[PDB]
């Protein structure tokens, strides 16, 4: 964690355009904007509601560091993930197939793209039949 | 009838209260799709 | 084409603080109309109904007329039915055959009576008080609680109608020739017999009709009690079944909402795994910034999708058995 | 500070064997008061309200405007409103407004009959009664009952009100020109009609207008037995509804009580390892016999907050589910 | 109390169609106000004037309920407390069988 | 009106029946802290 | 036997009312997910 502590501070304070300690999410509207993104003002300000637990709106990394230091793969998010299979689930056993699971992934919530999701259920299915399991995507993303 | 305009405009105006009610709850609903829930 | 659909979704099904005022406020014109309407038969306030109470109403249904065929015009908005030969299946939706009827019916009479006439626009002005409420999200309540209620309705009105056929018989048979206390026979006929019952079995108890031989009030008394009971039970049953509907509507509702964030969670996990492969290098210097940072935003709306339950005291028969699975599990 | 907060909790949100008695007798003084007040109107007893009850009014007046006053000093012991200008928003308690209006109405009208004037003691000797109930948690249950509600009680209102808006111009269609057995006409108008609407769909029935022409029974009897039904449907209704209320706020209730007694036991369980470290010796020599002895009350505290439920047999569902998975869990 | 005494204000000197007076006292007006809130509806006394109509109709439909709301309590009331003693009967049973 | 106290006294002396429950129920209540419940 | 095994699938699955999973929504599922480890 020790050569990982200073690089990142060059990209914390990246959206801001300046030498200051700030998280600039009045700046991080027009960062995402040029990124490609353009969220609405809704969405944005919900953006450090959230990732920033001090509360003001920019910060000199006291939660933009602990949002890098929340690594998201051990048994405290690791059962949340899984529990949005269960919403999808029917008749057990995580049966969720190849066209169910496009049919899910190209729909709802925040959409990818197909090149993305037809892609994404391929090592979720090396076996080739109707039922991507849920455990052997966590598996795949135990190291997310 | 001396008074008698009095009962026509409540019951009238409680029957307003009601299906002001009815309105406000289908306007301040949330969505209208109608086939997009178990799919 | 965004015209036509935002006019559909403004007149029908509508949404927004403002579509709210448009139509309750038809709706309030519609009701001080029908007011002055009923008041313009207490023969001592029949003055305030002057002509331009009928100039007022022949200038509402110039703007129904109106109302009529910008919602007709605004139909093809939809995938039910396109066109000019489908929008007549959108003409078949009830609320619109009532209010095609009250727009013309209401044109033709106030034309016969401009060139018992100012009667008939009682009629189709208290009708123009059901073609308001859109959707029909009440009706649509009750005709499926009595439908789902089927047997016990139909038990309890067979039971009740044949207590009251019987027994409002056997009153007849015992005072077919009696008089009153002013000279008159109550119980003339049988249907006089049987307004006492329907009056006797709902519990109304007018007065214009008591049995007064001593037969008869025997079987009053016991057919009084042995079908109120009957008849008072479909109140219990629509008053279980109203609130059991409503509970399985907020079930499908919340449901409802937990997908799409139980949707947002997983497409951006996949997101957050995908840093590998989506100047080319400090462009992806920045989106490891973003898919860890909107991926807390799903982590809240998803908890927050299920914590908030709706009645939301309802863990009561659960409390210890959804942690002695998991805690048996972790081992 | 001690002595406005010990009167604030005197005087509002009371507790304690004494503040009841003060409380309720005030409010049988009311009462008592309000007894005489009526019985000045029978014509008859009129002699027993003499001037000492107008005095016995005037004193009462004197009491209640030191009473908030009273309530008004010590209301500073609060964290929300503090000081003099905080104090305002106290005075916002709806049940304050009313008070102040009961004193200060109840003192002008005594100034004016002093130097139709005894009859506006009546309607501010009535209200009296409400600023009594404290803390308003009767209003508090129906108000919240009502909103939880709201989507079948403006349903069936709607249905009920349209029916009887309807079904009650039909009747006087066909009774409009009909008399009585003793020369008058019954359907005058629209509001006799619907004063017997009103009457015949909450199952009244006083008997001053019962539609005599043969086509109107009909009609009566239809709409009364179709709309008493989903008139006496709200009964059942909050019936439900007043019953589930209460039981969600015995689980909450419980639910207070458990968290200090399952504080007391993990607080004092740690007490209990620290033995090793806190003549410095014989005290303690003393101290491992009082960490053994309040945990065993701690311990009997915590198994009387889960075991004592409340309506106490409510494992009916779940009877070897909470044995069946430990006795797994062992293995 | 609160609203049949705005009754006998709006009926404290009318007469019936039979010469008397109905709401003399405010007790007249009182033992209306039982009989009507619990929809008997005998019909000695009918309010005549046109402004009492109005306040027995409000309070007619607003005071109904709550006094109709009693007989919905104790029906769940009565179903649950004698399936409360089915339950302990049937664990009186169960133990000299399982001893 | 010969025994006509009758009435006004019992109506009246119901309601302080039921307003006398109400009072010892919220005085025989146990605690008054507004917000300290799910903390 | 692919037609009984539809008939078995929609002789459980349409219950009636029928939301009366509201109680064990999770349970049906935290059973066999552990009952597979
Ligand atoms: C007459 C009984 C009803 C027959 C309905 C047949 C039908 O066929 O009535 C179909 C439609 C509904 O159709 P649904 O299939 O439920 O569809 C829904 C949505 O309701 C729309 O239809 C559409 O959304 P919108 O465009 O309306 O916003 C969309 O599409 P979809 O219709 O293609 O499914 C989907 O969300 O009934 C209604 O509206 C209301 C039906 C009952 C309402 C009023 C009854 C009128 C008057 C009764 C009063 C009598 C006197 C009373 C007392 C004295
Ligand atoms: C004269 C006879 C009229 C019969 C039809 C009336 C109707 O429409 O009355 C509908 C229901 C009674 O329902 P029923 O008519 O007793 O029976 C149903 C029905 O027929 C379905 O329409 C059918 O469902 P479909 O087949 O149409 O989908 C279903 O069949 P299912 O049991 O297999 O689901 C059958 O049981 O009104 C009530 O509650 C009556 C409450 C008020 C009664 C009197 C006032
Ligand atoms: C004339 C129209 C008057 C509308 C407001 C009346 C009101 O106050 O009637 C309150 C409720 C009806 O509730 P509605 O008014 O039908 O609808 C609510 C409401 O507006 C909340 O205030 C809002 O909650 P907030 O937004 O205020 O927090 C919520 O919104 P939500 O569903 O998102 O929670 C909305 O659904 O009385 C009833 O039951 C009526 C029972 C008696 C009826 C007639 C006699
Ligand atoms: C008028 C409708 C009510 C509006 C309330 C607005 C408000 O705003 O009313 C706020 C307050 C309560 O406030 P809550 O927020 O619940 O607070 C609670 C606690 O009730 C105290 O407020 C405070 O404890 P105490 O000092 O009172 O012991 C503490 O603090 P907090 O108020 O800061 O939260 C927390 O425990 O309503 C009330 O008292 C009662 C409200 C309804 C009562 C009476 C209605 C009056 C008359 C109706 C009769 C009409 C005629 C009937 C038939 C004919
Ligand atoms: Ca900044
Ligand atoms: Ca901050």
């Amino acid at each position: 964690t020790e050569e990982q502590i200073a690089e990142f501070k060059e990209a914390f304070s990246l959206f801001d355009k300046d030498g200051d300690g700030t998280i600039t999410t009045k700046e991080l509207g027009t960062v995402m904007r040029s990124l490609g993104q353009n969220p609405t003002e809704a969405e944005l300000q919900d953006m450090i509601n959230e990732v920033d637990a001090d509360g003001n709106g920019t910060i000199d990394f006291p939660e933009f560091l602990t949002m890098m230091a929340r690594k998201m793969k051990d048994t405290d998010s690791e059962e949340e993930i899984r529990e949005a299979f269960r919403v999808f689930d029917k008749d057990g056993n995580g049966y969720i197939s190849a066209a169910e699971l496009r049919h899910v992934m190209t729909n709802l919530g925040e959409k990818l793209t197909d090149e993305e999701v037809d892609e994404m259920i391929r090592e979720a299915d090396i076996d080739g039949d109707g039922q991507v399991n849920y455990e052997e995507f966590v598996q795949m993303m135990t190291a997310k | 009838d001396d008074n008698s305009y009095m009962y026509i405009l409540f019951v009238m105006f409680l029957f307003a209260v009601t299906v002001g009610s009815l309105i406000l709850g289908y306007t301040r609903s949330r969505k209208v799709d109608k086939r997009s829930d178990p799919y | 084409t965004h015209v036509q659909g935002r006019v559909y979704n403004f007149l029908e099904r509508p949404t927004g603080w403002k579509c709210f005022v448009y139509h309750f406020a038809v709706f309030l014109i519609v009701l001080v109309c029908l007011i002055f309407s009923v008041l313009s038969t207490i023969e001592q306030y029949a003055a305030l109904a002057t002509g331009t109470l009928f100039w007022m109403e022949i200038v509402l249904v110039v703007f129904f007329g109106t109302e009529y065929v910008v919602r007709l015009w605004s139909a093809g908005c939809r995938s039910k039915y396109v066109g000019l030969w489908g929008r007549l299946r959108f003409a078949r939706k009830p609320i619109s055959i009532i209010d095609l009827i009250v727009v013309v019916a209401s044109m033709v009479v106030l034309c016969v009576g401009s060139k018992s006439a100012i009667r008939g626009i009682r009629f189709l002005q208290i009708l123009r008080m059901l073609h308001v409420d859109r959707q029909g999200g009440t009706w649509r309540l009750l005709g499926s609680v009595v439908f789902i209620h089927r047997q016990e309705l139909i038990t309890t009105l067979y039971i009740g109608f044949l207590g009251l056929i019987f027994s409002s018989y056997f009153v007849y048979l015992a005072e077919k020739d009696a008089v009153n206390e002013s000279g008159r026979v109550e119980f003339g006929s049988y249907a006089d017999a049987l307004w006492w019952g329907v009056v006797t079995v709902t519990t109304i108890g007018y007065g214009d009709k008591v049995p007064q031989t001593w037969v008869g009030k025997t079987i009053a008394s016991c057919f009084s009690v042995f079908a109120i009971s009957f008849f008072a039970l479909p109140a219990g049953i629509l008053g279980s079944g109203f609130a059991l509907k409503v509970q399985q509507k907020q079930r499908q509702k919340h449901f409802n909402r937990q997908i799409p964030a139980a949707a947002s969670l997983i497409q951006t996990a996949w997101r957050c795994y995908a840093a590998e492969n989506p100047l080319r290098e400090h462009h992806r210097a920045t989106i490891k910034v973003i898919r860890r940072m909107q991926y807390f935003v799903a982590k809240k709306k998803f908890q927050q999708a299920r914590k908030p339950y709706d009645i939301e005291q309802y863990s009561q028969g659960h409390l210890n058995l959804m942690v002695r699975i998991k805690e048996l599990q972790r081992r």
